């Protein structure tokens, strides 16, 4: 199955530079033009660049031409994008995409990679969200993980390594004093927890911090 | 540069409904004749965008029959013959006939359903956190509709606070209900000074305020 995993991403200061990458899989890299698309904070979508199989023919939009340079490596089935003189407007999620033989642009998209242009980076502190009010409940027990004080975006929260997906409620990250924080809460049957164990996998990519937390009774 | 236009920017629609989104380009597109390169993208919450239609009406491999694309010249339309819950998200139209390639402003699809009451939960701060200088108590309101809710925090009842931070979860792709939280952040000391913490969720479905609490000490 075709894959596109982006790499790089994190905080870059204004005026600085970055080089993201995109390891392709599933298909013959050297046979398609490749792309880079960014989605800005207002979920606004933007085409960023494109490259031919040889990597001789390329084009970019005026908002990027000159500063960004897209290169490719066929021996390593990877796509690249060098960024220079980065400005704040350049803060976005960068997706490398693949087209369609028959006539389509972005038919296969990567997972994404966030580039943030500004000041400092910090890992969050992960705490257990456990019930306390002995309300007359039953059937459902709600647990969660609080990921407090990190920068920049994003953080990914898995539950039992992606097993629990139906009862996963993750709220938007609110911006504290120049920091983010969010909660992910899973609702599992009262028969399950505390019997079956429930773990939360938290990952802050911009600091390579990852941890699995195990919610146990207080 | 061909600027794409999309109408409307917001589209609340019920289930089983027929839905049309329009995309209008600054001027005719058409590349090397060979059809127009107009496409439709759907981005579901917390997921990468995805190709639905391309070549104006060529339904990308795997897109349900309910999705249809049409258009000619400058006007293009996407009909969702029969709206399903899995369709909430944002739809975009792309222009790949002229450089630069342009994406539309985006239209947001929202599913109007029947009212549903929240399910409150109170969460005491953890020892883990207390050691890290402060204490956060979070009140969780889950599976309600509409989004609009109100959350009040009472410190012993004697007063309400202003160091509260609210945030919502996206509409569910197969339940159509929201969920939100309301965190109250205090110091560890100020926390270890009061007895009970309360949360009163005042939502339309209920005439009575949903109240949940805990008294931080036993003996
Ligand atoms: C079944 O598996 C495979 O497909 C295996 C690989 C087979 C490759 C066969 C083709 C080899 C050459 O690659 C194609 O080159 C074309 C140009 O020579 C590309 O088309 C150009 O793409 C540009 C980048 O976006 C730009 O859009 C140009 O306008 C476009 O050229 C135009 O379209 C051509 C097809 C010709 O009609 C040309 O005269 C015209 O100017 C191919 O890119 C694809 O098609 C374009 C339209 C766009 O949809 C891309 O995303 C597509 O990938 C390119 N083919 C491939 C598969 O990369």
């Amino acid at each position: 199955e075709v894959n596109l995993v982006e790499s790089g991403g994190g905080l870059v200061q204004p005026g600085g530079s970055l080089k993201v990458s995109c390891v392709t899989s599933g298909f013959t890299f050297s046979d398609y033009y490749m792309y880079w698309v960014r989605q800005t904070p207002e979920k606004r979508l933007e085409w960023v660049a494109y490259i031919s199989q040889g990597g001789d023919i390329t084009d970019y939009p005026d908002t990027v031409k000159g500063r960004f340079t897209i290169s490719r490596d066929n021996a390593k089935n990877s796509l690249y994008l060098q960024m220079s003189r980065l400005k704040s407007e350049d803060t976005a999620m960068y997706y490398c995409a693949r087209g369609l033989d028959d006539g389509a642009w972005f038919a296969y998209w990567g997972q994404g990679t966030l580039v943030t242009v500004s000041v400092t980076t910090t890992a969050p502190s992960v705490y257990p969200l456990v019930p306390g009010c002995s309300d007359t409940s039953g059937s459902s027990v709600t647990l969660g993980c609080l990921v407090k004080g990190y920068f920049p975006e994003p953080v990914t929260v898995k539950w039992n390594y992606g097993a629990l997906s139906s009862g996963v409620r993750t709220v938007s990250s609110v911006l504290q004093s120049g920091f983010y924080s969010l909660s992910s809460l899973v609702t599992v049957p009262s028969s399950t927890w505390p019997s079956q164990t429930v773990i939360c996998n938290v990952a802050h990519p911009a600091s390579k911090t990852e941890l699995i937390k195990r919610i146990e009774p207080r | 540069d061909v600027l794409m236009t999309q109408i409307p920017v917001s589209l609340p629609v019920s289930l089983g409904d027929q839905a049309s989104i329009s995309c209008r380009s600054s001027q005719i597109i058409v590349h090397n004749n060979g059809n127009t390169y107009l496409e439709w993208y759907l981005q579901k919450p917390g997921q990468s965008p995805q190709l639905l239609i391309y070549k104006v009406s060529n339904r990308f491999s795997g897109v349900p029959d309910r999705f249809s694309g049409s258009g000619s010249g400058t006007d293009f339309t996407l009909k969702i013959s029969r709206v399903e819950a899995e369709d909430l998200g944002v739809y975009y139209c792309f222009q790949g006939s002229h450089v630069p390639f342009t994406f539309g402003s985006g239209t947001k699809l929202e599913i109007k359903r029947a009212d549903a009451a929240p399910t409150v939960s109170i969460f005491p701060p953890s020892s883990e956190q207390l050691t890290s200088g402060g204490a956060s108590v979070v009140c969780f309101l889950n599976n309600f509709y509409p989004k609009d809710i109100n959350v009040k925090w009472k410190i012993d009842g004697s007063e309400r606070q202003n160091g509260v931070l609210n945030s919502w979860t996206d509409q569910d792709s197969k339940d159509s209900t929201y969920s939100m939280s309301s965190t109250l952040t205090l110091t560890k000391d100020e926390y270890e000074r009061h007895n009970s913490y309360t949360c009163e969720a005042t939502h339309k479905t209920s005439t009575s305020p949903i109240v949940k609490s805990f008294n931080r000490n036993e003996c």
